[PDB]
């Protein structure tokens, strides 16, 4: 997160840290005690399946503190529609090995309905996106958790208002800056994109991808998450499959 | 009705045959008497931060 502050101890308590071998993959976003939703271009680069781990409650990455709940990844479920290596489709749904419990430290947001994420959320100007990812382009990685908050763009304005540049689907939305100063990067990969309404909190989007870290005459690329209500209710409904890796037909 | 104002819910609006409208909430929520409102059934519900809650 570029030009964003520290998200206090418990204050985003359903970002989850994604590691492969121990090392920092990407974020995502807990909507359930055993279901987890991120990035399809997270794994692209994955062979080591069985090394994939989600931790909850986490918050500063030197020390232990008690809080963080680690679970390694059963599943990971991917759309068919999506293309490693490129941005359209980039969702993920990954299921935990075993729930996590319920604590302060550790609370699920809320997976909208997609009438109410179009037709009231989507209208909401403001929303948090944050992770562990850098806190400037061609920086290093933060040590502790940072939030921003950044305004939503009509896809209209989107493409006026910015300067071999890829296209915004239906399957995406543009939010933030424009100036250089405020960013997700690439290592906030897989992040919630969470929106605020009458007193509770809901995944509006995915940190998805941009030309570069923070650039200026740039937005921020986000997966709209009210596309995939349906197709994500569906498969947490269904049996778990043997292998760690599963593509699910989109829609 | 649920196009306008989220038809007078806090979180999810149904439309029916007719100017009928129900109201719902999400799993670890109920829905008030007022017909629009939505309370925790659950210590833990989903998009609510403990620490500011208790504050
Ligand atoms: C949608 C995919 C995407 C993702 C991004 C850039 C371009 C594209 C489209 C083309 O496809 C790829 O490059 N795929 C791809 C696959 C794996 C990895 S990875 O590193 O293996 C994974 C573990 C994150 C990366 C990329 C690393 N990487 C550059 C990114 O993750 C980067 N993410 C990002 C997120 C938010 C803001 C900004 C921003 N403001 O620039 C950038
Ligand atoms: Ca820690």
């Amino acid at each position: 997160i570029v030009g964003g502050k520290v998200c206090p101890k418990g204050e985003c308590p359903w970002q989850v840290l994604l590691l492969v071998n121990g090392a920092q993959l990407c974020g995502g976003t807990l909507i359930n005690t055993i279901w987890v939703v991120s990035a399809a271009h997270c794994f692209d680069k994955i062979k080591n399946w069985r090394n994939l781990i989600a931790v909850l409650g986490e918050h500063d990455l030197s020390e232990h503190d008690g809080d963080e709940q680690s679970r390694r990844v059963a599943q990971v479920i991917i759309p068919s529609t999506y293309v490693p290596g490129t941005t359209n489709h980039d969702i993920a749904l990954l299921r935990l090995h075993q729930p996590v419990v319920l604590t302060d430290h550790v609370v699920p947001l809320c997976l909208p309905e997609r009438t109410f994420s179009e037709r009231t959320l989507a209208f909401v100007r403001f929303s948090l996106v944050s992770g562990w990812g850098q806190l400037l382009d061609r920086g290093a990685t933060a040590l502790e958790l940072m939030v921003l908050n950044v305004p939503r763009l009509m896809t209209q304005d989107c493409l006026q208002q910015s300067r071999d540049s890829p296209n915004i689907t239906e399957y995406m939305f543009c939010a933030g800056y424009s100036d250089g100063s405020k960013d997700s990067c690439k290592g906030d990969s897989g992040g919630p994109h969470a929106t605020h309404y009458r007193g509770t909190w809901y995944l509006t989007g995915i940190v998805s991808w941009g030309q570069g870290c923070a650039t200026v005459g740039h937005f921020g690329v986000y997966t709209r998450v009210s596309q995939y209500i349906e197709w994500l209710q569906k498969l947490m409904r269904s049996e778990p499959r043997p292998g760690v890796l599963l593509r699910a037909p989109f829609p | 009705i649920c196009v306008n104002e989220n038809g007078g819910c806090e979180q999810y609006c149904s439309d029916h045959t007719g100017t009928k409208r129900s109201c719902r909430c999400h799993e670890g929520y109920s829905l008030l008497a007022d017909g629009v409102s939505c309370t925790p059934t659950v210590e833990y519900p989903c998009g609510k931060i403990p620490i500011l809650e208790k504050r």
